[PDB]
RNA sequence: CCUGGUCCACCCGUGACGCUGAGGCGCGAAAGCGUGGGGAGCAAACCGGAUUAGAUACCCGGGUAGUCCACGCCCUAAACGAUGCGCGCUAGGUCUCUGGGUCUCCUGGGGGCCGAAGCUAACGCGUUAAGCGCGCCGCCUGGGGAGUACGGCCGCAAGGC
RNA sequence: CGUGUAGGCGGCCUGGGGCGUCCCAUGUGAAAGACCACGGCUCAACCGUGGGGGAGCGUGGGAUACGCUCAGGCUAGACG
């Protein structure tokens, strides 16, 4: 099933930008792009999952990061569609690092998320209505996801690991697991558990994200049908 | 909580019209004296602060020290920058010679016989910084022959 | 042209470690080989193998690092930390059993060529002899 | 016309014949010196005109050595990459010069830029190392006194070591 | 900045010597001092007894990996 699907339109993709420490992870260079070998993949597709999986079956939860226009959206689903933190916005810094503050800007949304539905705006002149209306606002616009465990993931899951870069090292300074789907544009070293394929298709992002959840909630009981993708893929 | 001894605390200073701001330093050292220890550096508005963050970042990241009779396993030297440490381990019953930066970081790592010479620059943080690194990098015959199983 | 090829092949290893590379091949010589043999008999790498590259025959010398690790830069440590020659072509050093050194407090190793082999520190002062301090390795 | 170094290709010949290099020898910008040519432009010195408190300067109009050639001296320099030479090893990205090939590519020498690892006091370096090693030579050991003094050697001198 | 004299440094394998180098034995390395023990002066300082050491160097024997030397072969340096 799988051989046949990500070979189908996922995997081969930067070329002549990328970073020698990936070449185990490389089969050649057609048409000058780097095409990297699937079958290796495979046996990093496993372990990961392998490590996913035992920790799916025992409760603990993964934060997602995508903050690239091509894998925007498709980390907004399948996390929603598992009930997994996620940023998808500008992944703010020292969020996991500096977390006891970050999360003062979650007590915040809150904050106003109460003040929302009750009677003290009645009063609040229109200075502090635009104003509380806007804060909530943006505080809503990059804490839709990030909210969800206020503790530290016990990993995390991402798409460029060179793009994410920042949070990656977080993590890493963290003793926080590390999985994430990088291509040639990404060294690997710095990764703990490694999906190695495409990054910019909208693809093969949907292809091992969907897997990717699709693993997730078979250790919690729910086995359903692939989540929204297609809608203006391509 | 572990122990907590304070190596030096400075007054440092920066310019800007009308005269000079100013700010302290704390570097400090922490062990239970098990063979745990932890440096950290602290600066600050104002004196006790400062000695405050110092014990917090000290906690944050301290160090293994494999000891042994009271004393080291093997004998090493680093260099960090421009300043250098030897770290010699001494037979029961020495005592902890070293200047006041390495003897304190070294009697709550535990230890009490062990030989020291401070080399290259003197600078008591950088000596510090060095000290640890130093420890980091210490052996036991057992990690040793662990790496060399196959 | 190589003034202490020994001491080339140690830098060689020493190099070639540094980044954690898989084997590198040294020039070979029997020397060198007897010099190799006791990095692996004693365990710095899992071994060596003769080869060829055009006629030209070095060393395969496959390399032995640590277990990867957490945190930040998860590089593994390394089997061979340190090693530098000691008699060198512009110094021989030679020493009597008694002289000869006790590496990095029996945790390392000084390779160290005889009249009898080359031997070690163990293994020279247990065979009670003395020669040429090669190198010294840990 | 005469002549040096140098890269590539073919794997043909020699069979370690190598690297370095105290002293020695050769070369060594400009200015400078000797003898003899040459002399348009430029231009130390020098003469005026301005500016200026003054203006032995800056700017302006003049202008001599010199700048050029021959032969012979002089031997300095921010003579700079302020980085001695040779060899091995340690990611690549990019553009550029110039060789060779069953030439969208590959490889060899060279000139650049960003950069792994690593070094670095920092700035920065980074297969054109300031990384990792070996060989051999040169050199440093607080500032001023002083590259002065004395002696010595060299030079016509100026002056050099 | 080159060139090169002496000198320092020397690629792969085989054999001979065994010069450096390595080991053993033996002579030597006075005594005093020093260091370890034991006692004499009421302790000590001083002082006596015994023991254990000391590189070096001479002599006899042994070893031959690395350096050297003589002998043989090779082509990865270097030259053509
Ligand atoms: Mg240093
Ligand atoms: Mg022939
Ligand atoms: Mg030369
Ligand atoms: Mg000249
Ligand atoms: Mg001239
Ligand atoms: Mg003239
Ligand atoms: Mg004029
Ligand atoms: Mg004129
Ligand atoms: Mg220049
Ligand atoms: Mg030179
Ligand atoms: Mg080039
Ligand atoms: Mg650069
Ligand atoms: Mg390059
Ligand atoms: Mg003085
Ligand atoms: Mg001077
Ligand atoms: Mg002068
Ligand atoms: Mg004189
Ligand atoms: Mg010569
Ligand atoms: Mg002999
Ligand atoms: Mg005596």
């Amino acid at each position: 099933v799988k051989e046949l699907l990500e070979a189908g339109v996922h995997f081969g993709h930067e070329r002549k930008r990328w970073n020698p420490k990936f070449a185990r992870y490389i089969y050649a260079e057609r048409n000058g792009i780097h095409i990297i070998d699937l079958q290796k993949t495979m046996e990093e597709l496993e372990r990961t999952f392998r490590f996913i999986e035992d920790l799916a079956m025992r409760g603990g939860t993964i934060l997602f990061v995508g903050t690239k226009k091509q894998a925007q959206d498709i980390v907004r689903m399948e996390a929603e569609r598992a009930g997994m933190p996620y940023v998808n916005q500008r992944w703010l810094g020292g969020m996991l690092t500096n977390f006891k503050t970050i999360s003062q800007r979650v007590h915040r949304l809150e904050e106003l998320e109460a003040l929302f539905a009750s009677p003290e705006i009645e009063e609040r002149p229109k200075k502090e209505q635009v104003r509380l209306k806007h804060e909530l606002e943006r505080l809503q616009k990059y804490l839709s996801g990030f909210r969800l465990l206020k503790r530290l993931p016990d990993a995390i899951f991402v798409v460029d690991p060179t793009k994410e870069a920042i949070a990656v090292r977080e993590a890493r300074k963290l003793f926080i697991p590390v999985i994430a789907l990088a291509d040639t544009d990404s060294d690997p070293d710095l990764v703990d558990y490694i999906i190695p394929g495409n990054d910019d298709a909208i693809r093969s992002i949907q292809l091992i994200l969907s897997r990717a959840v699709d693993l997730i909630i078979q250790a919690r009981g729910g086995v359903v049908e692939p989540s929204p993708s297609y809608a203006l893929v391509q | 909580d572990f122990e907590e001894k304070m190596i030096l605390i400075r007054r440092t200073a920066r310019m800007q019209a009308g005269g000079r701001r100013f700010r302290f330093g704390a570097l400090v050292v922490v062990g239970d004296r098990q063979g745990r220890v932890g440096l950290g550096f602290g600066k600050a508005p104002e004196v006790p602060l400062a000695v405050q963050k110092a014990g917090y970042y000290a906690r944050r990241n301290m160090v293994e020290v494999p000891l042994q009779n009271g004393t080291i396993p093997h004998e090493i030297e680093v260099e960090f920058g421009a300043s250098k440490i030897v770290l010699k381990p001494a037979a029961p019953g020495t005592g902890v010679i070293a200047g006041a930066v390495p003897r304190a970081i070294l009697e709550l790592a535990g230890v009490t016989d062990i030989l020291t010479k401070e080399l290259g620059s003197r600078n008591p943080i950088n000596i510090a910084y060095a000290t640890m690194e130093a420890l980091r990098q210490l052996r036991t015959k057992a990690d040793v022959e662990r790496l060399r199983k196959g | 042209m190589l003034t202490d090829p020994i001491a080339d092949m140690l830098t060689r290893i020493r190099n070639a470690t540094r980044v954690y590379k898989e084997s590198t091949d040294v020039p070979a010589s029997r020397f060198k080989e007897e010099i190799l043999r006791i990095l692996a008999r004693e365990g710095f790498i899992k071994g060596y193998e003769r080869v060829d590259v055009d006629g030209k025959p070095y060393l395969r010398v496959y390399l032995k690092y640590g277990p990867r690790r957490q945190g930040p830069d998860p590089r593994p440590e390394q089997v061979i930390h340190h090693i530098r020659r000691i008699s060198k072509p512009g110094r021989r050093v030679y020493v009597g059993v008694k002289e000869i050194p006790r590496v990095r407090r029996g945790l390392g190793i000084a390779i160290l060529s005889t009249s009898k082999g080359v031997l070690t520190d163990r293994e020279a002062r247990k065979l009670g002899v003395g020669g040429e301090l090669i190198c010294e390795v840990w």
